[PDB]
RNA sequence: CGACGGAAGCGUCGCGGUGACCGCCUUGAAGUACAAUUUCCAUCGAGCGGCGGGUAGAAUCCUUUGCAGACGACUUAAACGCGACGGGGUAUUGUAAGUGGCAGAGUGGCCGCCACGAUCCACUGAGAUUCAGCCCUUUGUCGCUCCGAUUCGU
RNA sequence: GUCUCCAAGGUGAACAGCCUCUGGUCGAUGGAACAAUGUAGGCAAGGGAAGUCGGCAAAAUGGAUCCGUAACUUCGGGAAA
RNA sequence: GUAGUAGCAAAUAUUCAAAUGAGAACUUUGAAGGCCGAAGAGGGGAAAGGUUCCAUGUGAACGGCACUUGCACAUGGGUUA
């Protein structure tokens, strides 16, 4: 018979299943649409996420209640340091869709990026792209290596950098080995792709070359794990009453007589978090470039000399002292987990896309507790000078 | 370098035993410190004193002391057919003046 | 060798070298006695004995980490950094113990002194705790830098 | 499941509960982890029975001293109202 | 077959050193930390049991892990009106 009453269904279909991701960087699974007529320009990016804060604002949102008042957001830190191209890679388009053509390397590795050849670095005799480097030493190997590079401009209809990150100059990762990806290039011919990148061969990336301030990202990462979960937290169904046999936290009818099988519609318990998620329209509300007043917590209202780290550190992260992004609202992940950042692949024309942000306030108190000085010098005068 | 050697160390019991049940606290203090003295010493034979027994149960079995100061003695164990050739005694350390302040580790002499 | 071919190109074409067929010539076929698979090809795969050239690594267990975790698995680390103390930063509580007081409701002795007294004040936003899954780190102290084990080949 | 004798100190009305002395005893197979579900014990913003057949369960009340105590009543009670 | 699976989880709790032994988380001594808390996990007796009492020794089995251990096994001793 049919059901008493109606309610949706607990959970969402289209995230199944929810099994534990077989990656721990976050995969870009489709590009920005290209445009040739537009400048070559990557599309992606590797950051870091190392923790929270909230800032204030004045709104202008005219027809808002807002408009014109002051509001309290938070904001989630990426650390997002240069990234460093190391190779080229095409594709070719074919009835079974694309298929990788030929890779290039640059002649000079990083230790940081070699180690990620390997399982055990130190115990490796470190024999990683040492042949192949020797090619750039001979004048019939460049050829060789120009021989490649022709190739992928006749034959290549997509081309992609190999970068990987700096991931030594965040001491507070405790990881020498660096994270590559692929990051495709979008904008010009295919030979000015390949031009593009190859320019580019053992140079750095900053940020700022890839996204800018106040511009829709998508962030795509792995979500905080929790292990094997019961229904009632995995899937949202509601609990039983307090006198069932057997226990409560269930779901009570798992199927009817027939079909006589369990469906996959139905909430069960196992892994919950450590999940592939690709979360879009996220604002960028600040670019800190190191060496510019734009790195500091610094507004044209608050005039305090101050870090965006806010004092005793980002909690299990350390301290930020590269290129960041303060991005509005929350980012996939824990604390430290690399996060990949990609343009946006829908055409941003709302009010709050175009929306022109101007920070008041960035809090920088102690999050390991109910902080209440901005910085250490604040806190010693209270004391005088504890 | 030398195989008889003794040293003075400040274990932190506190963090090594954060969140244990109370019924196997002091006891799980005992295994902690004779786990800090094989990987100081790198001997499996390690000797606990009765005395720094004493003082780890002083305060019953669940308010084992925040910081310890012990003597880890390193020497060899002359006995037929042992199962290890060197072991290690580990016993209670006098406390300075000041207490356990700027006090790193320190080698004991002859 | 040269050029071309990228849809799975692994092929096509040109030049040179070389064999066969063909051309000419010579010679033979049988008694294999009336048929008995017309064994002989290329598709890789090879397994071996020799003759040349080429190459001189990884994975896993043990340990470590907690961005992971029921167990497996997963993300890290393994001659310089790591590890153990300590210091600083940060945070929680709310002002430690000791000393002194012409503070203290009062009370008991002696000839103001002595004794008792919860509590109060000063030293003292003090003391205690602070990664165990917080941040920085020699001003300073100390240790360890790898005995091994199991496998894997076009 | 199975009759009975002896019975310390403190707190307190109390061979109540809680702690201790004499005497007895650590006898319940151990080790490592800290998932779901469970069993036992808890707590919770704002609302306060809307839950459910039903306030089931839990919470709230609780000792002592002083004041004060209605309907009704068989005049005794009700009453620790 | 199920299957080396269900299962060993009430009665707060063990730790250190040494001795003995082929072998010790489980025996003994000492030290420490806990519990029973006198209507006891203490000290006796009536029923009922019948040698379980004591000493020494021990291959196996048994004491649902283990045991050098013993209310097990073997030998001997022990109850006076
Ligand atoms: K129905
Ligand atoms: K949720
Ligand atoms: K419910
Ligand atoms: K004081
Ligand atoms: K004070
Ligand atoms: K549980
Ligand atoms: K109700
Ligand atoms: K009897
Ligand atoms: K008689
Ligand atoms: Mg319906
Ligand atoms: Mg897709
Ligand atoms: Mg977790
Ligand atoms: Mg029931
Ligand atoms: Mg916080
Ligand atoms: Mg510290
Ligand atoms: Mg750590
Ligand atoms: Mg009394
Ligand atoms: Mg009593
Ligand atoms: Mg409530
Ligand atoms: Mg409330
Ligand atoms: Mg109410
Ligand atoms: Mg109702
Ligand atoms: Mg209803
Ligand atoms: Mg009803
Ligand atoms: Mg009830
Ligand atoms: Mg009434
Ligand atoms: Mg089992
Ligand atoms: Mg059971
Ligand atoms: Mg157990
Ligand atoms: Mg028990
Ligand atoms: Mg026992
Ligand atoms: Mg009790
Ligand atoms: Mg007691
Ligand atoms: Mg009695
Ligand atoms: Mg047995
Ligand atoms: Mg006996
Ligand atoms: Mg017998």
């Amino acid at each position: 018979s049919h059901r008493k009453f109606e309610h949706p269904r607990h959970g969402s279909l289209g995230f199944l299943p929810r099994k534990r991701a077989a990656r721990h960087r976050g995969k870009v699974k489709a590009f920005p649409k290209d445009d040739p007529s537009k400048p070559c320009k990557l599309t992606a990016f590797l950051g870091y996420k190392a923790g929270m804060t909230h800032i204030v604002r004045e709104v202008e949102k005219p027809g808002s209640k807002l408009h014109k008042k002051e509001t309290c957001e938070a904001v989630t830190i990426v650390e997002t340091p240069p990234m460093v191209i190391v190779g080229v890679v095409g594709y070719v388009k074919t009835p079974r869709g694309l298929r990788c053509l030929n890779t290039v390397w640059a002649q000079h590795l990083s230790e940081d990026i070699k180690r990620r050849f390997y399982k055990n670095w130190c115990k490796s005799k470190k024999k990683a792209f040492l042949k192949y480097s020797k090619k750039y030493e001979t004048d019939e190997g460049k050829k060789d290596i120009q021989a490649q590079l022709e190739k992928l401009k006749k034959y290549a209809c997509v081309i992609r950098v190999l970068a990987h990150t700096q991931i030594r100059k965040m001491k507070g990762l405790k990881q020498k080995k660096a994270h590559l990806m692929e990051i495709q290039v979008n904008g010009g011919s295919i030979a000015q792709k390949v031009d593009f990148a190859y320019g580019f061969f053992e140079k750095q990336v900053p940020v700022d070359a890839v996204f800018q301030k106040d511009e829709m990202i998508d962030i795509i990462g792995v979500t905080k794990g929790k292990g094997y979960e019961g229904v009632v937290t995995r899937w949202g169904v509601t609990r039983l009453p307090r006198k069932t046999h057997r226990g409560l936290r269930k779901v009570a009818c798992i199927g009817a007589w027939h079909p006589a099988r369990v469906s996959f519609t139905v909430a069960r318990a196992g892994q919950n978090g450590y999940h592939h998620r690709t979360e879009m329209n996220k604002k960028v509300y600040k670019l800190g470039k190191v060496g510019q007043e734009s790195h500091t917590a610094l507004t044209e209202f608050d005039r305090t000399e101050k870090d965006i780290t806010p004092i005793g550190g980002f909690p299990h992260y350390g301290v930020v002292k590269e290129d960041y992004l303060l991005i509005k609202g929350c980012c996939v992940g824990t604390k430290k987990r690399v996060v990949t950042l990609r343009q946006s692949l829908l055409n941003q024309t709302s009010r709050v896309a175009l929306e022109e942000i101007k920070l008041k306030f960035i809090d920088t108190s102690s999050k390991f507790g109910h902080g209440r000085f901005q910085t250490t010098q604040e806190k010693q005068k209270f004391y005088g000078r504890l | 370098k030398e195989e008889v050697v003794s040293r003075e160390y400040t274990i932190n019991l506190h963090k090594r035993l954060h969140g244990c049940t109370f019924k196997k606290k002091a006891p799980t203090a005992i295994k902690e410190i004779r786990k800090f003295a094989q990987k100081a010493m790198g001997t499996k034979d390690v000797r606990v004193d009765v005395k720094l027994n004493k003082q780890i149960w002083s305060r019953g079995i669940r308010s084992v002391p925040r910081r310890v100061r012990v003597r880890i003695a390193r020497k060899r164990n002359d006995d037929e057919d042992a199962k290890e050739e060197l072991y290690s005694l580990v016993t209670v350390a006098e406390i300075p003046a000041e207490g356990l302040k700027g006090l790193g580790t320190k080698i004991i002499e002859d």
